[PDB]
Order: C-alpha cells, then sequence, then structure tokens
C-alpha cells in the first residue's frame, strides 16, 4: 500500500509535465491549410471467393499480392491487379483473427483462437504451401501478428502480452509486460525499431524490440482500442476505439495531439490506416462504410460506401496506389 | 524430388509406342507438364503440353494429330502415346514440369530422359554463335535474337535461359529479365530488351561449360534457339 | 357486358399495383436481413405482370378506338397478341407453382436446401420458365394451332393440331394448379403436425397461424381466378355461352393485378394489425 | 507486493522523457504531409495512363 | 491475344475456385454449436448426415467472433447474454442435471442427442421460412 502513494505522486507529476508542452493544438495550428476537398474513390476490383466473414488482410510489400483470412479456415493469396488466386492455404482450425504477409514475400503467418501462430512457406520446392513452423507459448487468443524484416515475428495475444519470436528456432526471445487487458492491436514501425500495442484498457503503449523496455504510455480513450497504425514518418500514430473516436498521438510529445469524432456514428471503429503522404486517415467503422478522414483538419473528405456489412480489415499499399477493405460479407474490394 | 521416365528403344518406323514418366517427391496434380525432344545433333524442340487438371492441351505442328498426351494424377504418371513414327521422330525425350502463377518459375525441373530410336513459320529464335573457346576466370556474354518482340503489354519479357551440361538434362538458369532461378550462382545475369537479349557469366568456373539454350514463352508453340556452346 | 371502361379500370389497377410492387421490392432488396431469394422471385413476378398488362391492354383499347379483322388486314397483329397472352399466362402459373414447391422443399429437406439454394440459383430457375412459355408461343407460328378473333374482338382466342392445342394448354394449367395444391397442402399439414407434436410455445404458435392465413389465402385466389378457364377449356374439348369466356379472361387478369397484393401488399396491413 | 514494486519502477522510466513543445511537433507533422503531397495517388487523382487498376 | 502466361495462371485460379466451392459445400451441410457455462477444444460426431461440430470455449470480446453459430448450449446471467446484440437471433438450449429450450437429462445418451437434434432442426426451419419471404 505504501507504493500506492508513490505511484500517485508519480502519475500526477507525469501528467503535469505533459501539460507543460501543451502550448497549442493542431486544429488551431493548421487552420490555414487548404482542405483537400471532396475525395471520391470507386471500387476498381472486387475480389470474391470467400464463404464467410473476412477477419484480416495484409498487403505484400510489392503492392500487388494480397492475403486474406476468413472463418472458412482458408487463407487466399490474391493477385489484386487481375483478381486471380495465387494460393489457397487450408487451416487446421477455422478460428483466425489475424494474418500477415512477410515483407520478402516468402512466408505468410496467421493465428487466432487456437493460441497458435502458424508460419506458412509460400516459395518452396514442389509448389505446395506447408506449415514451416507452429509457434506456441501464448495463453490466449492471438490478436495481431506482424513480420519483422529479419524473419522474426512479433505477436500480441489475449493474455495481455506481446512476444517476439524466432522462426528459425521457435521460442520466444522477448515479452511485453504492463498491459492490464487483452491486447487487440499492434503496429510495427517503418524502420522496425519500435512498435505500439493497444489493449482493452484504453491505453496504447510503446515498446522497443532491441532491449525490451516500455518507452511511453498514452491514454485518453474511454473503451477498448481495436486498431492502430503509424504515421508514415514513424513519429506519430492513430488509434481506433469502441467509442467512435480516432485519436492521433505523437511519440516525441508524449501527449494526445488530435481527435477525429463524429456524433453521427455511435458504433466503434475496427480499422485505422494512413495514406502514403499521411494526409488521409482512413477508418473502418461498424456502420458498414469507411470514413476517409483528414489527418490535419478532422473533417470528413469522403466515404467508401459499398460494403453490405461492417469493415473488419483495411490496408493501404506501400506505394499508396490503392486501398483494400474486407467486410463480414465475405468480399474484398480494392478502392482507389 | 525426381522426375524419371522409362521406355524408348528401337521401334519399327510407322508403328506406335508409349512413353511414361513417373513423378515422385512433389505434388504432381498441381503442376503443368511439358514434353521436349532433342534430336541427336540438332537441339531442343517442343513436343506437347498438358495443363494442370488436363484443362488444355497443345501440340507442336510437326507432331499434331498422331501424338497424344495423358495425365493420371492419382498415380502420378505422365503418358505420351506415340503413333505413326517416322525417321525424324528419333530423339532424346525429356519430361519437364512448369507451374504457372504470378511470380512462379516454370520449366524449373527437367526429367532425366528416355532414348527413342526409329530404324531407317510463326516465331523463330536464332543464336548467331557457335562453340566459343573460353578459359576459366574471364567473363562471357551470349547473344540471342528473336523474330518478334518478346515484351508484353503487362511488362513481362518471356525469355528463358537453359544450360545443358554434358550428359545431363538442361537446367533452368534465368526465366525472365534478370530473374535468377533457385540454386543458381549469382554469377549468371540476364538483360536485354525487345528482340535483343544477352546472358552474362561473371567469373566463369569449370562446371559452367556446356550448351546454353534460349526459349520464348510468349506464345505456343515454344521454340528454342540454336544452342550456343562453350569450350574450355 | 361489353364494358368499355372495364379494360381501362383493369389497366389502371394493374399498373398501379405493379408499380407499387417494384418500388417496395427495389427499395429493400439491399437489406442494409438477407431474404434475397424471396424478393427476387416476387419482384420479377410483379415485373412480368406489369409488362403483360402493358403488352395486352393496348390492343383492347385500340379496337375500341378503331370503331377487328376489317381494321387489321393481316394476321400478324392477332398472332402477336395471342402469343403474348398464351406465354405470359402460363409463365405466371409456373413461377407461382415454382415458388410454392420451393417453400415445401425447404420445410421437408432444410439441410441440403441451404447449400442448394442461392441468389443466382433462383434466377436460373425463374429464367427457364420464360423460355418454356415462349417456346409454346412459337407453336402457333409453326402451324400447330391457330388464333381466331371472336366476340368482342378485343383479344384473339385459340381455334378449337388446333383441336389438341386447347387440351395441351388445359393440362399445363391443371398441372400448375395441381402441383401447387400438393406442396402447399403438404407444407401447411407439416407445420400443423409439427406444431401439435411440439406442444406436448405461444410465440411459435403465432407463426403457425400466420402461415395458414397466407398460404391458404394464396391458394384461394389462385384456384378461383383460373378455375373458369379450365372449365371453359374442358367444355370446348367436350363439345349465349360466350359471355362467361369474355368475363373469364378479365377474371384471370384480376389475379395478375392481385398477384403481388397477396404476397406483398397484405403484409403492410398485417404489420399494423398487432 | 511484487506487482506494486514493478509498477513504481515502470512509471519512473515513463516520466523521464525529453518532451518537446506541441507546436514543434505539429509543424514537423504538417511539414511532412506537404513534402510528400505530390507523391500520394489518393490526395490527387492519377491519370489512367499509369494506373495499374 | 492479350494473355500469354496469364491464360495458364487464370486456369489455375479457376481450379482453386472449384476447390473452394466443393469444400464450401461441406461447411453449408453442417451445424456449429457453442457451449457456454490451452486453446479451443472441438468434438466432432456424426448424426444421420449431420456432422455435428460441438466446440467449447475482456471475456466480452469473444462474442463477436462466435456470432452466427446455430445455437448455444448450457449445461447446469442467461438473460444478459440473450440481449447483447450478437446472440439475439440465436436459439439457446439448456440441459438440466430466440426459442429457449429446456430438457431434463436422462441416463440414455440417445434420448439426449435426439432432443438436441430436433432443436437444431426447427431453428433451421425458422431460418428457412424467414428467408423464403413467409415470415
Amino acid at each position: 500500500d505504501q507504493l500506492r502513494q508513490e505511484a500517485e505522486q508519480l502519475k500526477n507529476q507525469i501528467r503535469d509535465a505533459r501539460k507543460a508542452c501543451a502550448d497549442a493544438t493542431l486544429s488551431q495550428i493548421t487552420n490555414n491549410i487548404d482542405p483537400v476537398g471532396r475525395i471520391q474513390m470507386r471500387t476498381r476490383r472486387t475480389l470474391r471467393g470467400h464463404l464467410a466473414k473476412i477477419y484480416a488482410m495484409h498487403w505484400g510489400t510489392d503492392s500487388r499480392l494480397l492475403v486474406s483470412a476468413s472463418q472458412d479456415g482458408k487463407l487466399i493469396i490474391w493477385d489484386s491487379y487481375t483478381t486471380n488466386k495465387v494460393h489457397a492455404i487450408p487451416l487446421r482450425s477455422s478460428w483466425v483473427m489475424t494474418c500477415a504477409y512477410a515483407p520478402s514475400g516468402n512466408y505468410v503467418a496467421c493465428g487466432g483462437l487456437d493460441n497458435i501462430c502458424s508460419i506458412y512457406n509460400l516459395k518452396t520446392r514442389e509448389g505446395n504451401v506447408r506449415v514451416s513452423r507452429e509457434l506456441a507459448g501464448h495463453t490466449g487468443y492471438l490478436s495481431c501478428c506482424r513480420f519483422l524484416d529479419d524473419n522474426q515475428i512479433v505477436t500480441s495475444s489475449g493474455d495481455t502480452t506481446c512476444a517476439l519470436w524466432d522462426i528459425e528456432t521457435g521460442q520466444q526471445t522477448t515479452t511485453f509486460t504492463g498491459h492490464t487487458g487483452d491486447v487487440m492491436s499492434l503496429s510495427l514501425a517503418p524502420d522496425t525499431r519500435l512498435f505500439v500495442s493497444g489493449a482493452c484498457d484504453a491505453s496504447a503503449k510503446l515498446w522497443d524490440v532491441r532491449e525490451g523496455m516500455c518507452r511511453q504510455t498514452f491514454t485518453g480513450h474511454e473503451s477498448d482500442i481495436n486498431a492502430i497504425c503509424f504515421f508514415p514518418n514513424g513519429n506519430a500514430f492513430a488509434t481506433g476505439s469502441d467509442d467512435a473516436t480516432c485519436r492521433l498521438f505523437d511519440l516525441r510529445a508524449d501527449q494526445e495531439l488530435m481527435t477525429y469524432s463524429h456524433d453521427n456514428i455511435i458504433c466503434g471503429i475496427t480499422s485505422v490506416s494512413f495514406s502514403k503522404s499521411g494526409r488521409l486517415l482512413l477508418a473502418g467503422y461498424d456502420d458498414f462504410n469507411c470514413n476517409v478522414w483528414d489527418a490535419l483538419k478532422a473533417d470528413r473528405a469522403g466515404v467508401l460506401a459499398g460494403h453490405d456489412n461492417r469493415v473488419s480489415c483495411l490496408g493501404v499499399t506501400d506505394d499508396g496506389m490503392a486501398v483494400a477493405t474486407g467486410s463480414w460479407d465475405s468480399f474484398l474490394k480494392i478502392w482507389n | 524430388v525426381q522426375l524419371v521416365e522409362s521406355g524408348g528403344g528401337l521401334v519399327q518406323p510407322g508403328g506406335s509406342r508409349k512413353l511414361s514418366c513417373s513423378a515422385s517427391g512433389f505434388a504432381f496434380s498441381s503442376f503443368g507438364m511439358h514434353w521436349v525432344r532433342q534430336a541427336p545433333e540438332k537441339g531442343l524442340e517442343w513436343v506437347a503440353y498438358i495443363s494442370s487438371g488436363s484443362g488444355t492441351i497443345y501440340y507442336a505442328d510437326t507432331v499434331k494429330g498422331r501424338f497424344t498426351i495423358s495425365r493420371d494424377d492419382p498415380k502420378n504418371t505422365l503418358f505420351l502415346q506415340m503413333t505413326s513414327l517416322r525417321s525424324e521422330d528419333t530423339a532424346m525425350y525429356y519430361c519437364v514440369r512448369s507451374i504457372y502463377y504470378y511470380g512462379s518459375s516454370p520449366f524449373d525441373f527437367w526429367g532425366q530422359g528416355t532414348t527413342l530410336t526409329v530404324s531407317s513459320s510463326d516465331i523463330v529464335m536464332t543464336q548467331a554463335t557457335s562453340s566459343v573457346p573460353v578459359t576459366p576466370g574471364e567473363s562471357v556474354s551470349i547473344s540471342c535474337r528473336s523474330s518478334k518482340s518478346l515484351l508484353h503489354s503487362n511488362g513481362n519479357t518471356y525469355l528463358y535461359w537453359f544450360l545443358q551440361r554434358p550428359g545431363q538434362s538442361p537446367q533452368l538458369l534465368i526465366y525472365r529479365m534478370s530473374n535468377l532461378a533457385s540454386g543458381v550462382p549469382d554469377r549468371f545475369s540476364g538483360s536485354g530488351s525487345g528482340t535483343a537479349f544477352t546472358l552474362t557469366i561473371s567469373r566463369l568456373e569449370a562446371e559452367d561449360v556446356g550448351v546454353y539454350y534460349c526459349m520464348q514463352h510468349l506464345e505456343y508453340p515454344l521454340t528454342f534457339g540454336a544452342g550456343t556452346k562453350l569450350e574450355l | 357486358s361489353v364494358s368499355v371502361a372495364f379494360p381501362i379500370t383493369m389497366l389502371l389497377t394493374g399498373f398501379v399495383g405493379n408499380a407499387l410492387a417494384m418500388l417496395l421490392v427495389s427499395r429493400s432488396y439491399r437489406r442494409r436481413k438477407r431474404k434475397k431469394s424471396f424478393l427476387l422471385c416476387i419482384g420479377w413476378l410483379a415485373l412480368t405482370d406489369l409488362v403483360g398488362q402493358l403488352l395486352t391492354t393496348p390492343v383492347v383499347i385500340v379496337v375500341y378506338l378503331s370503331k377487328w379483322e376489317h381494321i387489321d388486314p393481316s394476321g400478324r397483329l392477332c398472332t402477336f397478341f395471342g402469343l403474348t397472352m398464351t406465354v405470359f399466362g402460363l409463365s405466371s402459373l409456373f413461377i407461382a407453382s415454382a415458388m410454392a414447391v420451393e417453400r415445401a422443399l425447404a420445410i421437408r429437406a432444410p439441410h441440403w436446401y441451404a447449400s442448394h439454394m442461392k441468389t443466382r440459383i433462383t434466377r436460373a430457375v425463374l429464367l427457364g420458365v420464360w423460355l418454356a412459355s415462349l417456346a409454346f408461343a412459337l407453336l402457333p407460328v409453326l402451324g400447330v394451332g391457330q388464333y381466331t378473333v371472336q366476340w368482342p374482338g378485343t383479344w384473339c382466342f385459340i381455334s378449337t393440331g388446333n383441336l389438341f392445342f386447347a387440351s395441351a394448354f388445359a393440362f399445363l394449367g391443371l398441372l400448375a394448379l395441381t402441383v401447387t395444391f400438393s406442396c402447399n397442402l403438404a407444407t401447411i399439414k407439416a407445420l400443423v403436425d409439427r406444431c401439435r407434436a411440439k406442444a406436448t410455445s405461444a410465440q411459435w404458435g403465432r407463426i403457425t397461424t400466420e402461415t395458414a392465413i397466407q398460404l391458404m389465402g394464396i391458394m384461394l385466389v389462385l384456384s378461383v381466378c383460373w378455375s373458369p378457364l379450365l372449365i371453359m377449356m374442358l367444355k370446348m374439348i367436350f363439345q349465349k355461352e360466350c359471355n362467361f369466356f369474355l368475363i373469364a379472361v378479365r377474371l384471370a387478369s384480376l389475379n395478375q393485378i392481385l398477384d403481388p397484393w397477396v404476397y406483398l401488399l397484405l403484409r403492410k396491413i398485417l404489420l399494423r394489425k398487432f | 507486493i511484487a506487482q506494486a514494486r514493478k509498477l513504481v519502477e515502470q512509471l519512473k522510466m515513463e516520466a523521464n522523457i525529453d518532451r518537446i513543445k506541441v507546436s514543434k511537433a505539429a509543424a514537423d507533422l504538417m511539414a511532412y504531409c506537404e513534402a510528400h503531397a505530390k507523391e500520394d495517388p489518393l490526395l490527387t487523382p492519377v491519370p489512367a495512363s499509369e494506373n495499374p487498376f | 491475344t492479350l494473355s500469354a502466361e496469364d491464360k495458364a495462371a487464370v486456369e489455375r485460379s479457376k481450379m482453386i475456385d472449384r476447390n473452394l466451392r466443393e469444400d464450401g459445400e461441406k461447411a453449408a451441410r453442417e451445424v456449429k454449436l457453442l457451449l457456454l457455462g490451452t486453446g479451443i477444444v472441438e468434438t466432432h460426431f456424426t448424426f444421420k448426415d449431420l456432422h455435428f461440430k460441438m466446440f467449447d470455449v475482456e471475456r466480452k470480446k469473444w462474442i463477436h467472433c462466435f456470432e452466427g453459430v446455430t445455437a448455444i448450449i448450457f449445461c447446469v446471467l442467461f438473460d444478459s447474454i440473450c440481449n447483447n446484440k450478437w446472440f439475439t437471433d440465436t436459439s439457446i438450449i439448456l440441459f438440466l442435471n430466440k426459442e429457449i429450450y429446456t430438457h431434463f437429462t436422462c441416463a440414455t445418451d440417445t434420448k439426449n442427442v435426439q432432443f438436441v437434434f430436433d432443436a437444431v432442426t426447427d431453428v433451421i426451419i425458422k431460418n428457412n421460412l424467414k428467408d423464403c419471404g413467409l415470415f
């Protein structure tokens, strides 16, 4: 109980320090920025072939190959340019909540309620996709999954921890600690030196994969965090909550920077992604349509209406040439 | 992974013969299959092709009608029913696999070969070269020419470079512009555009001696080059 | 009795009823609910009825304004008018029967029905009927059967190949009326039998009562509307009396006008009933 | 009281950060957007000549 | 034509499309059952062509993923679960030891399995009628 007083004496000190740098707000600093204007995008391609809800999706670094996982227990590697199917990987358990496509394109990972992250080998002999490894060690639903360039995978499970594995050996080499709830979101850095995880505590922490220390910790949300993504330069990130309030934080300022709220939506947010230049902040709400926000004005710039169910996944290619979304209607659509 | 075929031997001209290839170590049902003959002293020549699941079949003009190709996925066997043999049908027959999807490497693995002996216009590719004497350690460049432009509207230049070491089936080196095949040293490099193509070898080693063939996959029938050869 | 305004009234009711049918179905087929197969089936039925009335009524009004055989020198106009009526009339029964059997199959075999049923599957089924109906319309063109203009000359009637032509149409109509009888009767019996067995709740009992009112009501209008046509066809085969035939055709058009009302319109009233 | 001991240390390292004024951060954030604005095919439509989709 | 190897690639895509449909038929001819009250445990048993797939399970976040299951089984709070916007349109089966069904367990295994099989049938009937433009 003695340490409780010290913790209170520390949290208030941190709160006061953050307020010291609070000299203005982005909504007032960039009032002279010309609005981007109405942005209209048409569904160029409509990939179909899934027979259940689509829970995850990831873009290959080449910006052409697209993976997707659904409740059918089948990953599909799409060719976005021609809508062709490159692979169809069957899964041992049809409970998948995430997927990742390796930066080099050799491997693809997935996982879910089985508490197992399976690494599949795409480019191999005999033209057959087989489970290269079966990572185990978590104690809860595997929430998110991302590949580091060195073929070492970072996972975030429902046991309130995030681990860094070694595909070659198959055992954890690091472990987040500090979250007080299920970790639902995870986002690497462009340089892969840092990453952030959002949990069911209205808190988003920052981690270092090199030595394993919690650098910052951002609060301000009122409910769980269901998605996170970095600004292209890697000095800021945006998170999506269940109270329909996307918030943009800054790493160097250690304080919330801007908020994107619209009372017309009362349902939560299920995906957040930035554009190549970082001016656009796409968001996938549960109202069955996306909302292409403005990263600097908090004013809507369009909507990607055209989904019959909620938008559960949302990703933007590396070159920014397209946007893909996958709703529970079992349909992926490439916008632009 | 082996692709071994059996059959061959002397056959009465005008008769029929059956050539079978047994595939083990890889998923046969998911691969396309090609037949390529090689006359004793002329070069490689395309024969026939059966897609994955017997979707489509293509035959060379010179052997259209009297040749049939069948595929039996459950037993992993490829059959070439040969009918009305003639003098020029004699050749060393190879079985080649090729899987077609975005970013794949078709013609990667070649069979071993069965020797078949018979007792007594649209796309042309030329290699204006012959046996080039070369010593180890010096770079070598091999030229190639195409009647048509192999570049396509989608940006893929369908040229494949094969190497046939003495006494062995040809091995895939490069399948497109600078697209090295698996298990090939970095020494080899590909380049060129349009109808002009070149293959460069850096720091040539002893094992690199052989015959280099150029093939186009832009449109059937697939046609090989003159097979430039290297002398140590 | 040679009612000049009667065809006008039928067109006004038919177009108004059909127009409402497309508006409601087209305004809710997105379902933000699913239920896509049922909406597609009823939607085309309303569209088919709308075009049928719009394709046949103009001839009737034209004759009145023309002050028929003398006005029209050739027989193409009569053949075209007869071809539309014969094919469209048969099509409505076939789609009506097709929907009825689909409901019975769902109750009897719900397991493989879900996989065997899809939005595009129904479109193919309802697409086949149109070809079948128009294939029969080609028969008079070939030479099997003839079209004759009769009292009051506002619509051609099949001459009584011609002798057997009337029998063939009667059998097709009887089969469509007969086939819907078995499936609809079987369906309602199954719910009643299932409901009684499960009793040994109140909320589910309300559904059972609703099915009887809707399913049975559909049978009543369908049977009565086309009942005289079969009798008239039977009388012609067996063999002043033309009065019944003149009004009998108008009776059939009533079902087309009332065809979407029974399936869709009654729901709106029933919504506020509780 | 292991959890409390670790928690106290956790906040200790979460408070010693060289925070910068928000004005500088916003300027840098706004500066990046304009620099790469011409390279974003979503801010401005791209002609169909070099649009893969 | 415009395609040289893409024709072969398109052929492969069509072969994958078929495999999804053929295996997609098996999923349709199946009923999933969730039991409430490491990893996830699954129990598969066939019953007259119904390959019943009965599987057993902060804690409120696991309900979005399980939505769509045919029914929920209880062996023995129930009011709150029924109105969570997820299982509102899902039947609940309760064993003693949205049409809520209660049955007293019996020593014989067949009788218990018979009751649950019937409970799955009618809920399937209700879905069919709701999708047939009747209710």
